[PDB]
């Protein structure tokens, strides 16, 4: 069940500015949830009632 | 059979029967749900029943961090390497952190101001949001969990996130120790049984088994009997803070939207030190508030949480007060008169014979909670007996208790015996004047109450490299 | 279970050495008294209509609250020595110590 402050965590995949270390970091996190890339990510939320109309 | 709705009595169902002049509940077909407790041996006609614990039996700030891997992972901030927990991404207290927003299908916290739309808290424990008191002393753990991990990136730059939360996580886990065991612990207890069943701490035995007992589950609901029927809210002039400075209970449960937009966990906070809790006496046991009107705004009727209490004494196989007394090596009652005796009140004993039969079928709540308190103390003598005993295996045996050699360095030792729920409470909100002495005991302001300036920061010197 | 270690795990694993489990999450209450059963194993005190307890009646719990428990909230008794925040201390530290789940509906 997708958290409200893990859509915190999509904005700084997205920042283009956030460093890898950061972003691979996150996605380490996202991946031990079953989640791979940020469209599983999205996805995730969009399916847990989150509104995710931003991205 | 679907327990919530049904009064049908199949597995695993086991609801509340309706006496017949109920005071309340005037259809004796209704019922009040419940629920048995998960069967540690599911469908085993073997074995004997036992229940399940979810949680670390352990002192260890368990309600803050959690007790499974998934869910202690997601209360961490992992967008950055500063060890921080998680906090409320949309809300904010005067600019201070709220508990994340946890994501449940029946969410009871949407239920009680629906317009509000404000969800249940995601703490390490899910009752987090089941009083705002309760959620104010989870936010205020929280707070002080990234407090000390902020400072501890200022003493030690080179830690990464992993070493941080793990730090702040140990001192914190310390802090309720110390709290527990210093300042909660003897006013429950009172002098005596402090010194019968918490004798000064030699060093960690591994021989001594740190489980929760089956009967600590039921005998630690003591505390419902200190259960005031308001919440309080009180202003920077501990002063009644308007407007619903009294709140009913039976308004407040699953309230999260309380804490959100009702001004934070400050007026909380100010309440709990500022008001008397209630006494337990022999015949004002505990408030209809809680007896009667329990979560009546997120479920389809009032429940009863000491009927509960008694109910699930019964679904976990408990013994009757005799035998716990026998336990405890107390005298056993057998007669009215007996019982008349051990409670200091014949007309209690007249009327838990007139329910029981035998003060051996007494359950063990309705028992406990009977017994006349001990000097200085807030429980009678079983309880004190059962609450102390707990407490012992919990410190004897856990390894990582705060005072165990090799746990911390002695001027850490040093440094931690200086902290206080006062200090904390400074540290992290906007209250600038708190309670004195021992915050469980200082109650009536102004009288009881000291500045923030007077008291001493913890310091962590002795944590650097 | 390691050798060396530094912090607690989560899920209170590896606190006893010896005993691994004990003081974990998801585990069995320890039985301080063996339990008692209407049938011995399983059912609860009170499932059986005309079933007694060691000789009498069990009481509705329901009954017992009503006849004991209930008092008028108006002759509430303030605790002279005691804070609000006495009791909640109490239920927060309830919550690290036990949580009995029972399953969802
Ligand atoms: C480390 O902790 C160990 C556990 O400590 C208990 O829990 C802590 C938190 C404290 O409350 C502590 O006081 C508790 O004892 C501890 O080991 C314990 O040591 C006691 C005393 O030596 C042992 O008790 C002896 O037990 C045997 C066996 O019978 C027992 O088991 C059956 C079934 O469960 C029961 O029916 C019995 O009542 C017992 O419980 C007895 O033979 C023996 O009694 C006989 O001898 C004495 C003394 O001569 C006479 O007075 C008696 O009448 C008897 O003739 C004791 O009762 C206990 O079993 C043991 N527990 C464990 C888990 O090993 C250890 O000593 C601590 N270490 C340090 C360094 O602190
Ligand atoms: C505002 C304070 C409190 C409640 C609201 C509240 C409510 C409950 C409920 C609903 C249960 C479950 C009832 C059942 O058997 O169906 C419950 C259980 C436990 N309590 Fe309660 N409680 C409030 C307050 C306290 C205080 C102050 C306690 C101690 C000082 C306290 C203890 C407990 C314990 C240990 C349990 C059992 C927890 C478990 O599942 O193991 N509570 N409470
Ligand atoms: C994780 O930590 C960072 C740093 O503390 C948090 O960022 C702050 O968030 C608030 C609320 O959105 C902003 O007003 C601040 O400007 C942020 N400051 C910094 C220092 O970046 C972040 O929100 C945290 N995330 C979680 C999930 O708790
Ligand atoms: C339910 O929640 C709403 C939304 O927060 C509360 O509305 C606020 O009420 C106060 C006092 O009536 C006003 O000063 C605010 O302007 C209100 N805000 C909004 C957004 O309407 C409402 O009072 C709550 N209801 C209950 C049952 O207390
Ligand atoms: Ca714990
Ligand atoms: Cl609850
Ligand atoms: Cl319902």
């Amino acid at each position: 069940n997708f958290l409200e402050h893990e859509l915190s965590y999509i904005d700084v995949l997205l920042d283009k500015n956030a460093d890898q270390a950061t972003k691979d970091n996150l996605r380490s996190y996202f991946a031990d949830k079953g989640l791979h890339s940020i469209k599983d990510i999205i996805n995730k939320a969009k399916q847990d009632g989150f509104d995710v109309s931003k991205y | 059979v679907n327990c919530e709705t049904s009064c049908v009595q199949q597995p695993p169902c086991f609801p509340l029967k309706i006496p017949p002049n109920d005071p309340r509940i005037k259809n004796q077909a209704d019922c009040i749900p419940f629920f048995r407790s998960c069967p540690a041996c599911p469908g085993s006609n073997i074995t004997i029943r036992n229940q399940i614990n979810a949680l670390t039996s352990f002192v260890d700030a368990s309600m803050v961090y959690g007790s499974e891997e998934p869910l202690a992972r997601n209360l961490r901030n992992m967008s950055n390497q500063l060890g921080l927990l998680a906090v409320n991404q949309r809300f904010q207290d005067n600019g201070r952190a709220l508990l994340p927003f946890d994501n449940l299908h029946d969410d009871p916290c949407l239920l009680t101001n629906r317009s509000a739309r404000i969800p249940c808290f995601l703490a390490g424990d899910t009752r987090s949001s089941e009083m705002p008191e309760l959620t104010s002393m989870h936010t205020l753990l929280l707070r002080e969990h990234n407090r000390l991990a902020t400072e501890l990136k200022s003493l030690n730059p080179r830690w990464d996130g992993e070493r941080l939360y793990q730090e702040a996580r140990k001192i914190v886990g310390a802090m309720v120790q110390i709290i527990t065991y210093r300042d909660y612990l003897p006013l429950v207890l009172g002098p005596t049984a402090m010194r019968k069943y918490l004798p000064t701490y030699r060093s960690y035995n591994d021989s001594v088994d740190p489980r929760i007992a089956n009967v600590f589950t039921n005998a630690f609901r003591y505390g419902h009997t200190l259960i005031q029927p308001f919440m309080f809210r009180l202003d920077n002039r501990y002063q009644p803070m308007e407007p619903n400075p009294r709140v009913p209970l039976s308004r407040v449960f699953f309230a999260s939207w309380r804490v959100v937009l009702e001004g934070g966990i400050d007026p909380i906070l100010r309440g709990l030190m500022a008001t008397p809790a209630k006494l337990n006496r022999q015949n004002q046991i505990a408030v209809d508030e809680i007896r009667e009107r329990l979560f009546e705004q997120v479920m389809r009727i009032g429940l009863d949480l000491p009927a509960l209490n008694m109910q699930r004494s019964r679904d976990h196989g408990l013994p009757g007060y005799n035998a716990w007394r026998r336990f405890c090596g107390l005298p056993q009652p057998e007669t009215v008169g007996q019982l008349g005796t051990v409670l200091r009140n014949l007309k209690l004993a007249r009327k838990l014979m007139e329910q029981y039969g035998t003060p051996n079928n007494i359950d063990i709540w309705m028992g406990g909670v009977s017994e006349p308190l001990k000097r200085k103390g807030r429980v009678g003598p079983l309880l004190a007996c059962i609450i102390g005993t707990q407490f012992r295996k919990l410190r004897d045996g856990d390894r990582f208790w705060w005072e165990n050699e090799g746990v911390f360095s002695m001027q850490q030792r040093q440094a931690l015996a200086q902290i206080s729920l006062p200090r904390i409470i400074c540290d992290n909100t906007g209250i600038t004047t708190v309670s004195k002495n021992n915050i469980f005991m200082s109650n009536s302001y102004p009288r009881d109450f000291v500045n923030c300036s007077t008291l001493p920061a913890l310091n962590l010197a002795s944590w650097r490299e | 279970c390691p050798e060396q270690d530094k912090y607690r795990t989560i899920t209170g694993m590896c606190n006893n050495r010896r005993s691994p489990t004990l003081g974990a999450s998801n585990r069995a209450f320890v039985r301080w008294l063996p339990a008692e059963y209407e049938d011995g194993f399983s059912l609860p005190y009170g499932w059986t209509p005309g079933v007694k307890r060691n000789g009498f009646p069990v009481a509705l719990a329901r009954a017992v609250s009503n006849e004991i428990v209930r008092f008028p909230t108006d002759q509430l008794t303030p605790d002279q020595e005691r804070s609000l925040m006495f009791m909640q201390w109490g239920q927060l530290l309830d919550h690290d110590l036990d949580f009995t789940p029972e399953p969802a509906a």
